């Protein structure tokens, strides 16, 4: 469970993202793709090199659910709820691959926050990537 | 891999046993009911809506036989895991986009049916040189991902 | 998430393992330390060897925990919450090994139960076994 | 552990510009405190109730370098880690009792210091061979196990 503190460290932290989202998202998704190719299956239809389209437009995506997820850190379960039954019914992508997707996002929030990244902060932005995971895989079976 | 002598050979008595062409049908539906989203490579298989439909399924059960078949030729190369399941591997990244981490959900579904089918021959030790099996495949049909 | 049918599958395939329950949980504890002998770094204190005395009184501990839980299934996080404490913040036994219990305690039944192991309920008690794992980890962090 | 050499002179590029006493301190400190569960191993080593209580703490931060200054070592021996490691695996092994997990959750928590301390030189490449090294040194430290 998220603690008052563990909100507060995640409001913060993607506070400071701010429109620097959509970035931090591809970023997030190029560095899985290369440091965990085994990722790469779930997009044989996309273009997967350097500064691709696809990536970029993705990435923003990925982003805005989560600024969706802080907007509603509270309620996590039934705001992401679309986006939960559409892994678990038409995506279907294995619940290892989000570990592998919430450490690329700590890294680049790492690499790019380097006054709020704080160990307080660390734990708690990987608190809140491991509880929109379990959400976004609630329903798988 | 690294298997020992009484393990290679634990393995070796036990799968003359085996009914490849059940065991792969029973393995494969498994995985199925199991971990539905592993359904995700077998839309055209047709309905896999509950499980008496999937482990009636006639494609699932033919599919089960060749896999288990290619796994069941692998138990002679066991020094060469690698070489033995390259071209597979290949294949399985580059046309099928088939997630490893499906391999591995087999492999510990597969010590399951055994262990349904051998009952009290499936021992403790038996069991752990299947693991080592299985995990041997996983890694030999992972490793040319790229 | 339990389904009705997932709570009768594991209600009925518990209520055949009857007495052996105790036998069953230290065979599944043997093959745990065979297949996966990382797991034994957590029992240093434990005579490991087959038949050992420790294993089997362990394994009546551990069987007793599911049965309290098979028949508390709609109410678990509350029926377990002092083993959850106790894992928590005593034994920090590392979450990657409740998977592994799991999956030997799954040979261990198929083992012993042969016509009650369909493949439906195969699937049912590999939820209940995850369920548990997850009540058994909650308080971690 | 398989790197190009370009990985490898990456690697090594960015490792010249460490430094590991406080690079040690940091990770170790943020493993701690991420991932409270590990704090088990470590309980002579006083107060680690609070963030600041273990990122401060002397013993904390002399440990940290210890363990980075094995895992330097280990970097000039990036073909022959197995045997670099092994009586320290042995070690975690048989006195330590330590579940190899903890050496992959370690890797992990370096790669993000090593992100934290460089920011953009962190690139996804850097970061992409810097993972291959984490995995091989935690397989390495796992390889005595038994
Ligand atoms: C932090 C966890 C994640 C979140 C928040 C997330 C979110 C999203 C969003 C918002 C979409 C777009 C759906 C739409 O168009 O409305 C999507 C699609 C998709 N996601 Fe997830 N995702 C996560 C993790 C992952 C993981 C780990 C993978 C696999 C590695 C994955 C694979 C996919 C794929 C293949 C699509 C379809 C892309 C396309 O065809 O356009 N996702 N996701
Ligand atoms: C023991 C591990 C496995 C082995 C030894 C194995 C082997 C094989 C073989 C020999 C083929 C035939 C390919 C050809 O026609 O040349 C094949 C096809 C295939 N395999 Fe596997 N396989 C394994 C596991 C899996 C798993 C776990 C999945 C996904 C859950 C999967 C998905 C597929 C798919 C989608 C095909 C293509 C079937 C078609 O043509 O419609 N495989 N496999
Ligand atoms: C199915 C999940 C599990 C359940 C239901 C469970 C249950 C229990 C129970 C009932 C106890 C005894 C507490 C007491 O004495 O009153 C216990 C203790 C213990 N468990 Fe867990 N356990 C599970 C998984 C694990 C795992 C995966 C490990 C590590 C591999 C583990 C390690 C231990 C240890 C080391 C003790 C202390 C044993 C002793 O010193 O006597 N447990 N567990
Ligand atoms: C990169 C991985 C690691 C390396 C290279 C490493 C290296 C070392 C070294 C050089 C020592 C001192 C050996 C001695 O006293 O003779 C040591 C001790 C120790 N290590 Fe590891 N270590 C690693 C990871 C870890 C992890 C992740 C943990 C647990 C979370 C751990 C737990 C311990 C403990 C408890 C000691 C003994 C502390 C004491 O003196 O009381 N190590 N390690």
């Amino acid at each position: 469970v998220l603690s008052p503190a563990d909100k507060t460290n995640v409001k913060a932290a993607w506070g400071k993202v701010g429109a620097h989202a959509g970035e931090y998202g591809a970023e997030a998704l190029e560095r899985m793709f290369l440091s965990f190719p085994t990722t790469k299956t779930y997009f044989p239809h996309f273009d997967l090199s350097h500064g691709s389209a696809q990536v970029k437009g993705h990435g923003k995506k990925v982003a805005d659910a989560l600024t969706n997820a802080v907007a509603h850190v509270d309620d996590m379960p039934n705001a992401l709820s679309a986006l939960s039954d559409l892994h678990a019914h038409k995506l279907r992508v294995d619940p290892v691959n989000f570990k592998l997707l919430s450490h690329c996002l700590l890294v680049t929030l790492a690499a790019h926050l380097p006054a709020e990244f704080t160990p307080a902060v660390h734990a708690s932005l990987d608190k809140f990537l491991a509880s929109v995971s379990t959400v976004l895989t609630s329903k798988y079976r | 891999v690294h298997l020992t002598p009484e393990e290679k050979s634990a393995v070796t008595a036990l799968w003359g046993k085996v009914n490849v062409d059940e065991v792969g049908g029973e393995a494969l539906g498994r995985l199925l009911v199991v971990y539905p989203w592993t359904q995700r490579f077998f839309e055209s298989f047709g309905d896999l809506s509950t499980p008496d439909a999937v482990m009636g399924n006639p494609k699932v059960k033919a599919h089960g036989k060749k896999v288990l078949g290619a796994f069941s030729d692998g138990l002679a190369h066991l020094d060469n895991l690698k070489g033995t399941f390259a071209t597979l591997s290949e294949l399985h990244c580059d046309k099928l986009h088939v997630d490893p981490e499906n391999f591995r959900l087999l492999g510990n579904v597969l010590v399951c049916v055994l262990a349904h089918h051998f009952g009290k021959e499936f021992t403790p030790p038996v069991q752990a040189a299947y693991q080592k099996v299985v995990a041997g495949v996983a890694n030999a049909l992972a490793h040319k991902y790229h």
